[PDB]
């Protein structure tokens, strides 16, 4: 049937919160965080407060969801009241986010009813002129990853909007949303006297009952749109009511591990969707079994199922490439020293009983798929440059690994060889070389 | 460290509980007050203190005291003697000295 | 050879001996515990009678059942007095409870139980010291003076000469090194 | 890098092309569009003039972003491998997956001022 | 200028004006001075002076920001138009590249365009050339400094001309700043007037907070009781006590001396009585009113308490479990920064070291979801998520490494705190 | 609902990529991750799905075949108005250049540009944007993948249209620093020796029927009328023993089989009979040889001269000679594994003197030699390769293995194994 069907329209939209403004849920463990949000943003349009704030948690906090959540809930009533401008801290320099706000500013003008032309600080100076200065527009910053701003080297742009508080005619309002917890020390002096110093800090789960009353709330339709939604509603709870249910049993090893909503909320999207009838998605959520079969595939090719996934061989080089591992100091060893003891190896298998000894030009096409499965490391490689010009500076370095040849190249080890021996299994023939 | 002797044990609590029932049974009354525990205190410290030979309107008053001398002195007696005929202990105001040195006064 | 020891050491905190003291003083709130009885706890003389019943009427036998987990419980301590001790405390496991036969989660607890009764940079450096010295002495013996010194000599962390003292006592009686003499210092 | 050797080689074809011919980006961009941008197609040459001198890595990772541009069917490729000496030594400093990319059809073709002289 | 006109829309539908909406207004930081008053006349005594007679000097001010300094100069300038002169405000750090305050001189002489190299050759041309009046600010000092100090070597060697119509005022950050980044041929055209501005104290700091409480402190609202609106039903009134208010200052001016931070602590604390008075009886947003003292015994502490402490107990069992992990390595080996792998090695070992107890039920869920198929993991479930989410709190800082075993961590907050919460 | 489509293995993971892409964007989350390591089809996998879903609309890039972000914002920017002309031919078009973005900022300008013109849709569609090796790119870093990351919010959320994204990655380190974001993801897992075999075989049966290497040796031996069916048993008896006899050298790749058949398939070819296409074993029995050899290498006997040999033979010397024994060992009167020393110069000089058979002094040819050893890359220096000249620090040293001095002191007849003594 569709309303089957379209009982899937209306869940997977409400785990997503896609919905309509007027039913968007907030879960309970936060509601008070909202309202004082609220108070702070709805007296900034209506009341014309010049007030800044600063939000602040770990990421998939709701953060920019409880933001728009707020302009949706005034864009309904509060139509040509205020304009947004949004700036993230990872897609802006410290420079072209100058012209990121010029820009994002004239096209709201055509939406309320020669500003970007000339260069970069020529157009600075005339959005200071536009906003230091019947009823006057306000204007709402949205700000995400406003610690990159707060770099050491110049902090501009921090230091202009923060004074736009002090003397701007124009009401405006500031929302910095990051994650680095001291944002105030990060601060110099001369912006922290600008900053109306309040900050808020985000919620998180603090009881295993919280997120189990956010769930319910998180799966519950409460509309009437189907069939079966009376029925659906009431498989949701038995479920949830009962602590010796799956359900009520995994949700508990996501408060363990994780404690953060949406990594639980991501798992149950494929098994919503998985189901064709109603009946199988009943027993889906009663079982739970795909759960299993999901947190399998997460798991499947970290480190583990890198390792199952290999031949004998490719076992082989590793396990004497850990064995050479454990007789240095700094555990470095070169190609030599593993096709040497790898030699012997070999050669106490056929003396204790019929096993092909490979050569040396081969080895080396399996030696290329090792490194590549990060099995192995280069012995002082920084892998990733955090930022562009740091790359940009590595790049032009020409290296002196590369000028001594590939035998040669002292990688180190990735896994230790101790832990070999709790993976492995006793019942391959190398079980005796995992220890020593 | 080099001037200390011993540790905080249950049975010198008791005895703490002891000399304050003690106090309570020389006033005669039926009831251990506020007055016992906080005298105790003293008397245990002071026992050792020879080797080296509630709180807004007690700041308030510090402040009329202030109003005088400006004095910010660190041990009291002249202090403390306001406070006692009002109604207030003597560990209210031990609290007060400490609590405020956070206002830096 | 012991059976078993217990680490009762209180390691001082919150949220803990407030409530030491908030249960020393409840039945000090009272002049007198009649209050006792209404809660979940057994009388003397019904505790005596059932224990008295179970020593003499119960006379449970160790199956090989348990053969697995008591294995990996005595590898954990190796990697034969302490099986003889945990086969007893088994044993008392299956005495209690009115059982005849042990069962397979009685030793889990055992185990617990033996694993949360019980739950050296100083002496190194020393050691250490005491070796260098002893080199640059042509193998002569350290003076205390000297040791106390050198260990002083670094201000990061403060060996003090009391602790010194001590460590020092600590090694000599743990016969690694040997000193003599009241006012002097032997390596 | 593999960067500029990509940019400064589809800059020396680009000028070639234009001067054949009677505002663009210098990356593979072109070279799909080379049916379009100058009619007919395309079939360049790779003197790599001193070969055992670069990192090869960076030769082996070049490579790979030529094997890209297979699939468009009006462009052939064709390398030229200027070599000192000492093959062998080439066969090990590269990616061994390059090599079963390299070993299609090779041609060992030796040049030298004194051959049996 | 221009877009103010546009700035401007039509339908204003009657904002609840309360009892404490018209004490943010004045509670702005807008709107003769108290503290600095005889120091104001030093600035205008120095310059009246060269203003009246066609020369050009220089004046040096310092202190720390928050002190009127930015306010002070302004007041000077403000009333010299009753009585020849081009008003700047070459700020440093609204400069983007520290060359560009060479294009607003060249602009605010005739109205050109011009290069930083094309506008300071005519500049230098202005400077030594016109026959016989330029007021310009220096402010923030400490961004135009940075490079090779060749910019500040011009700004005053045009002073030193004797045909240069210009009067310069330097704001800076510290006096030490002509001695500790500057060349003593700078520091000699620097001169040695060197005007310092201290703090604020105290009873300034009442002084100043009352200024703006001119004509509303104690006076009288106009309400109507249905919707919270004040007019400057019931007639109420609202008094400030003056000793919450003395507490403010006693504390500003002991810490910083900063006018800014004297007057947001109030603004703070006035909007802490905004939502307790709209919790009682709701008026929403379309007998005798105080500020308690018990206000900015709140919002005074706001300024300083934190919650890592608190987000370290509401963490996840694992985020305890690893911070309880690393502070065991830095008490066995004394070391401070361990390496990566030793953490695995030791989360590991943290399992079987307590005995057979819940700890299996973790130990069952701490290598697998449940799930006895997949099973025998080596790292435990989610370790690159809870280092990731160590890092980007700020708590932990992990150097970079392609390795994921020798890669060092080093702890950020301070390790005691990180027992000590540990305890909870 | 979609239509899924059905693969080999792919069973759980056609599921959760029909579940997690809609037509509707609202069901569709935002950004996803394919993980998984080269050799497992994820460019295969999707592109399957995409075949058999025409209701959609698929843009395609390839970041492999760009060398930067700078070009891969002008890669993104040039097609979608390009994908969009051939959507909705009737809206008119204010046409961009895409050549003018350069900057992250610029692309959502860009986008604020193009997507303002189609407002006038009738239902929000969704557009699938598909980039193909993310980790590859040759210039990456951390900051670059986040910063698409977070593309979509700085898009005006109510547009008719609703720009989403697909990221096909590998080197599942590189995953672990940004699983705090929580993105959506589907790993690939690798393959059993079964179904490396499996996928092998209806993949190859296409091209090795039908080959004109079989169709040559069709007519040039007496042919039997042999079915099509008993060209697939020889070609699957082929695979079923080439997996077999090569798996542990190649693991568990896809590629690195798809062309080790491409080589030892006509030499397998030659060595059939007419009476072997019925008698299989026996004809691996014949054409043995190839089964246990490689044969993808394509030990030279070194073109330098003799002076330049005992060049060569003094330079070894000091990968474990050092000055404080050599002077006693060498008077005119194992590190075979480790890493090499570094030299000087003139140290060189001073065992090239002893060394060699008062019968020489010029050394004019003997210092030609050194630069064309430099040319060949057997002996580097250790800094820059610009000032190595003048005599300023610059220390010298081997890149030779031993083998091959090994050869090239018998060949010059001189011996070398006397000197290197543990
Ligand atoms: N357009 C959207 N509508 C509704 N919810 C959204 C939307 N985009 C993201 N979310 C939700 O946002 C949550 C993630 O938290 P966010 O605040 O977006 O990220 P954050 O880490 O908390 O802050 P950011 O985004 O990293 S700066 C998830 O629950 C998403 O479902
Ligand atoms: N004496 C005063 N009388 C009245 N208002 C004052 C006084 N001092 C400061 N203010 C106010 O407090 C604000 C503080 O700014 P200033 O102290 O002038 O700037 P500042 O001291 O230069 O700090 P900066 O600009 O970051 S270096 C002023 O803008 C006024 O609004
Ligand atoms: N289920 C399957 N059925 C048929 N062929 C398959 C299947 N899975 C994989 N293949 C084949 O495997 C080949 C590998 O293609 P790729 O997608 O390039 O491999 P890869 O793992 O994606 O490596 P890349 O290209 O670097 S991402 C495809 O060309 C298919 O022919």
């Amino acid at each position: 049937d569709p309303g089957f069907g379209s009982l899937q329209r209306r869940l997977l939209q409400q785990l997503y919160g896609t919905l309509p403004t007027d039913e968007k849920i907030i879960f309970t463990y936060l509601q008070d965080c909202q309202q004082e949000i609220d108070r702070i943003i709805k007296q900034s349009i209506i009341q014309k407060e010049s007030h800044s704030v600063i939000l602040v948690g770990p990421r998939q906090s709701y953060k920019t969801y409880l933001l728009d959540y707020e302009l949706s809930l005034l864009q309904q009533s509060y139509k040509e009241q205020f304009i947004t401008i949004r700036l993230n801290g990872f897609i802006h320099s410290e420079q072209t986010a100058i012209n990121g706000i010029a820009t994002q500013l004239e096209q709201q003008l055509q939406k309320i009813h020669t500003i970007s032309s000339g260069s970069l600080t020529e157009v600075f100076e005339k959005i200071l002129l536009l906003l230091d200065s019947i009823t006057k527009i306000t204007v709402v910053f949205i700000f995400d990853e406003i610690d990159t701003f707060a770099g050491p080297v110049r902090q501009t742009l921090l230091y202009n909007l923060f004074d736009m508080v002090e003397h701007s005619r124009v009401p405006v309002c500031i929302f910095g949303c990051t994650t680095k917890l001291n944002i105030l020390e990060y601060l110099e002096k001369r912006v922290k006297s600008r900053f109306s110093q309040r900050v808020i800090y985000m919620p998180q789960i603090q009881n295993l009952d919280d997120m189990v009353d956010a769930v319910r709330n998180l799966l519950t339709v409460r509309s009437e749109i189907s069939p079966w939604v009376s029925q659906w509603n009431e498989t949701l709870e038995k479920e949830l009511s009962d602590p010796r249910s799956n359900l009520n049993r995994h949700i508990r090893m996501n408060f363990e591990t994780f404690r953060s909503l949406p990594t639980l909320k991501n798992s149950i999207i494929p098994l919503v969707a998985t189901s064709k009838n109603f009946g199988s998605l009943c027993t889906a959520i009663k079982s739970c079994s795909f759960l299993d079969i999901y947190n399998k595939n997460q798991l499947s090719n970290n480190l583990t199922g890198r390792l199952q996934s290999l031949s004998d061989l490719e076992l082989a080089i590793l396990i004497s490439a850990a064995r050479v591992a454990l007789r240095a100091k700094d555990g470095s060893f070169n190609f030599n020293l593993a096709y040497a003891e790898y030699e012997k190896m070999i050669k106490a298998i056929n003396s204790r009983i019929t096993i092909k000894l490979w050569l040396k030009k081969d080895v080396k096409n399996v030696w290329e798929n090792l490194v590549q499965l990060d099995f192995f490391t280069e012995k002082s490689a920084v892998g990733l440059r955090d930022n562009a010009t740091a790359a940009f500076y590595a790049s032009n370095y020409q290296f002196q690994g590369t000028m001594i040849p590939f035998d040669l190249r002292s990688y180190q080890m990735q896994i230790i060889l101790q832990e070999l021996r709790r993976i492995i299994p006793k019942s391959n023939m190398y079980y005796s070389w995992t220890q020593l | 460290s080099k001037f200390s002797f011993g540790q905080a044990t249950p049975r010198t609590l008791l005895g703490i509980i002891r000399l304050s029932q003690a106090l309570a049974k020389l006033r005669l009354a039926d009831m251990v007050d506020i007055d016992d525990v906080e005298e105790a205190l003293r008397l245990v410290r002071v026992s050792k203190e020879s080797l080296y030979q509630p709180t807004t309107k007690i700041f308030t008053i510090i402040k009329k005291m202030l109003q005088e001398t400006g004095k910010n002195t660190l041990s009291y007696e002249n202090i403390v003697k306001t406070v006692r005929l009002r109604g207030f202990t003597m560990l209210q105001l031990s609290n007060c000295i400490q609590e405020y040195s956070y206002l830096n006064v | 050879r012991f059976d078993l020891v217990y680490l009762v050491l209180d390691k001082v905190d919150e949220k803990n001996d407030r409530e030491l003291a908030k249960h020393l003083t409840n039945l000090y709130l009272e002049d007198k515990p009649e209050h006792i009885s209404q809660d979940d706890v057994l009388p003397v003389e019904f505790l005596t009678m059932y224990i008295s019943y179970a020593k003499e009427h119960i006379h449970p036998i160790i199956t090989e059942a348990a053969k697995t987990e008591l294995v990996r419980a005595y590898v954990g301590m190796r990697k034969t007095r302490q099986l003889e001790s945990m086969i007893r405390l088994a044993e008392a496991h299956a005495k209690m409870k009115l059982k005849n036969v042990v069962e397979l989660e009685d030793v889990q607890e055992a185990v617990r139980l033996i694993r949360s009764a019980i739950k050296r940079k100083l002496q190194e450096d020393l050691s250490r010291e005491i070796m260098n010295v002893l080199k640059d002495q042509a193998s002569d013996s350290m003076s205390f003076n000297e040791l106390i010194k050198q260990i002083n000599e670094h201000s990061q962390d403060r060996v003090e000469s009391s602790d010194i003292q001590e460590a020092l006592s600590r090694l000599q009686q743990e016969d690694k090194v040997i000193v003599l003499g009241e006012g002097v210092r032997r390596s | 890098n593999v960067r500029m050797m990509l940019r400064r080689s589809m800059y020396k074809l680009y000028s070639a092309a234009d001067a054949e011919e009677h505002d663009v980006s210098y990356d593979l961009s072109l070279v799909e569009n080379f049916k379009r941008l100058f009619g007919k197609d395309l079939a360049m040459v790779f003197n790599f003039k001193d070969v055992d001198s670069i990192n090869f890595n960076t030769l082996d990772n070049f490579i790979i972003l030529l094997k890209s541009a297979f699939k468009y069917d009006h462009v052939k490729i064709s390398l030229i491998f200027n070599i000192n000496t000492n093959l062998s030594n080439i066969e090990k400093n590269l990616r061994q997956s390059t090599i079963r990319l390299l070993k299609r059809n090779y041609h060992k073709l030796d040049v030298s001022s004194n051959k049996g002289f | 200028s221009r877009f103010e006109n546009k700035l401007k829309t039509t339908q204003k539908h009657q904002i609840v004006e309360t009892i404490f909406s018209k004490v943010k207004k004045q509670l702005n930081s807008s709107y003769y001075l108290p503290a600095r008053e005889n120091e104001f006349a030093s600035i205008y005594l120095s310059a009246y002076s060269a203003i009246e007679s066609d020369s050009a000097t220089t004046i040096y001010v310092a202190g720390t920001p928050g002190v009127g300094k930015t306010l002070t100069v302004r007041e000077v300038v403000k009333e010299l138009l009753s009585s020849d002169f081009l008003y700047v405000e070459i700020n440093g750090l609204k400069m983007v590249k520290p060359t560009d305050c060479y294009e607003t001189l060249w602009n605010k002489v005739s109205g050109e365009r011009l290069t930083w190299a094309a506008s300071m050759e005519s500049l230098e041309f202005y400077f030594k050339r016109v026959p016989k009046t330029i007021v310009v600010l220096l402010d923030e000092l400490d961004a135009m400094v940075t490079k090779s100090q060749d910019i500040m070597y011009n700004f005053f060697n045009w002073t030193t001309y004797e045909n240069a119509k210009l009067i310069v005022i330097a704001v800076a950050n510290t006096m030490d700043l002509p001695e500790r980044q500057l060349g003593n041929k700078i520091t000699s055209r620097i001169g040695f007037t060197r005007i310092m501005f201290t703090g604020y104290t105290h009873e300034e700091l009442k002084n100043i907070i009352d200024l703006r409480l001119k004509g509303l402190n104690d006076s009288f609202f106009y309400v109507d009781t249905k919707t919270g609106n004040a007019i400057l039903v019931r007639k109420v009134r609202l008094r400030m006590s003056a000793d919450a208010i003395e507490i403010a200052s006693r504390k500003v001016a002991s810490v910083s001396g900063d006018a800014r931070r004297a007057l947001k602590v109030c603004k703070r604390a006035a909007e802490i009585a905004e939502k307790h008075y709209m919790a009682k009886h709701g008026y929403g947003y379309d007998g005798v009113q105080t500020v308690h003292i018990t206000h900015v015994m709140k919002a005074l502490n706001e300024t300083l308490n934190s919650h890592v402490i608190t987000f370290m107990t509401r963490l996840s069992f694992t985020a305890k479990l690893f911070i309880y992990a690393l502070l065991n390595l830095m008490k066995k080996n004394g070391s401070q920064e361990q390496e990566l792998g030793d953490i695995v090695d030791e989360i590991k070992l943290l399992i079987e070291v307590n005995g057979s107890n819940f700890v299996m039920e973790i130990a069952k869920t701490l290598f697998q979801q449940g799930s006895d198929n997949i099973s025998e993991q080596l790292r435990i479930i989610s370790w690159d998520f809870v280092l990731n989410q160590l890092l980007d709190a700020g708590i932990l800082f992990k150097q970079t490494m392609k390795n994921d075993r020798i890669c060092c961590v080093k702890l950020n907050i301070s390790v005691e705190e990180a027992k000590r919460a540990m305890n909870e | 609902n979609v239509t899924t489509p059905e693969v080999a293995f792919r069973e759980y993971q056609t599921n959760c990529l029909a579940s997690y892409i809609s037509a509707d964007p609202d069901i569709t989350p935002s950004n996803l991750i394919l993980q998984g390591y080269s050799g497992t089809g994820k460019t295969y996998t999707l592109k399957k799905y995409f075949n058999a879903n025409p209701n959609l609309h698929a843009v395609w890039l390839e970041p492999v075949e760009l060398v930067s972000w700078k070009p891969l914002l002008q890669a993104i920017a040039r097609t979608v108005q390009y994908k969009l002309k051939t959507l909705y031919p009737n809206i008119p078009t204010t046409d961009y250049d895409p050549l003018q973005v350069e900057e992250p900022f610029l692309l959502v300008k860009t986008l604020h540009n193009i997507f303002v013109q189609y407002e006038s849709l009738q239902e929000k569609t969704c557009l699938f944007l598909i980039l193909d090796g993310f980790d590859s790119l040759q210039d990456l870093d951390a900051a670059l993948f986040n910063k698409y990351i977070k593309l979509n919010e700085l898009l005006p959320k109510d547009s008719k249209i609703n720009i989403k994204f697909i990221y096909t990655m590998l080197e599942t380190s590189f995953l672990q620093r940004y699983s705090t974001h929580c993105i959506p993801t589907v790993m690939f897992p690798r393959y059993n020796v079964d179904e490396v075999s499996t996928i092998l075989v209806m993949s190859r049966c296409g091209e090795l029927m039908e080959d004109s290497c079989l169709r040559k040796r069709i007519i040039e031996e007496q042919i039997t009328d042999c079915t099509d069916d008993q060209f697939q048993n020889v070609a699957a008896n082929f695979i079923h023993l080439i997996v077999q006899a090569f798996h542990s050298y190649t693991g568990n790749d896809i590629f690195a089989l798809n062309d080790l058949i491409d080589f030892k398939w006509p030499k397998y070819v030659s060595r059939i009979t007419k009476e072997n296409i019925f008698e299989p074993l026996a004809l691996y029995k014949s054409a043995i040889k190839l089964f246990l050899s490689t044969d993808d290498n394509l030990s030279q006997t070194y073109d330098l001269s003799i002076i330049s040999k005992y060049l060569l033979i003094a330079s070894y010397i000091c990968s474990y000679l050092e000055p404080r024994y050599d002077a006693s060992i060498f008077s005119r009167k194992n590190p075979r594994y480790l890493q090499p020393s570094l030299f000087a110069i003139e140290r060189l000089l001073a065992i090239f003197q002893a060394i060699f058979p008062s019968l020489m002094k010029a050394n004019i040819e003997v210092f030609q030699n050194l630069s064309e050893l430099h040319t060949l890359k057997l002996i580097a220096t250790t800094m820059n390769k610009n000032i190595d000249y003048l005599s300023p620090k610059v220390r010298w040293k081997v890149n030779v293995p031993w083998e091959i001095i090994k050869e090239i002191s018998e060949s010059v007849h001189f011996n070398i194994s006397d000197y290197f003594s543990d």
